[PDB]
């Protein structure tokens, strides 16, 4: 993120520069979920 | 009927003490483990490897 | 030798489940109790009223 015009700044691995070039935000998170696939099989197996 | 349960709970309590010191040294928390090679993603991993 | 212990641990486990879900809902911590009428008094309190 370019905090100043003459100075681009990296917000770090934990954060990420916003797409509006206004600042930095906590980067989006990822984890295994029950949405469509993958987890349904093991969940049904455990329930059975 | 009694000493079997006693020994089972003794072993379970040994495990309980081990896991208790494990969590005492490693109180629950989340690390924002990001793929620094890839970025744009965060894994909310537990606070211990 | 068996059912006495089973029932006793059943009751104990019921209480443990209740207290554990209660700490899940109202996670432990410490709060600062200060008497505005008195001031200069800070009390470390277990987070439970």
């Amino acid at each position: 993120y370019l905090a100043d015009e003459f100075t681009c700044m990296d917000c770090g691995s934990g954060q990420w520069p916003t797409a509006d070039l206004t600042g930095c935000y906590d980067l989006p998170e990822d984890y295994i979920r029950w949405e469509d696939a993958w987890a349904i099989g093991p969940v049904t197996i455990a329930c059975l | 009927p009694s000493s079997q349960v006693f020994i089972c709970l003794g072993l379970i309590l040994v495990q309980i003490v081990m896991v208790s010191v494990w969590l005492i040294l490693e109180a629950p928390g989340t690390r924002r483990y990001t793929l620094a090679e890839k970025r744009e993603t965060v894994i909310l991993k537990c606070n211990v490897k």
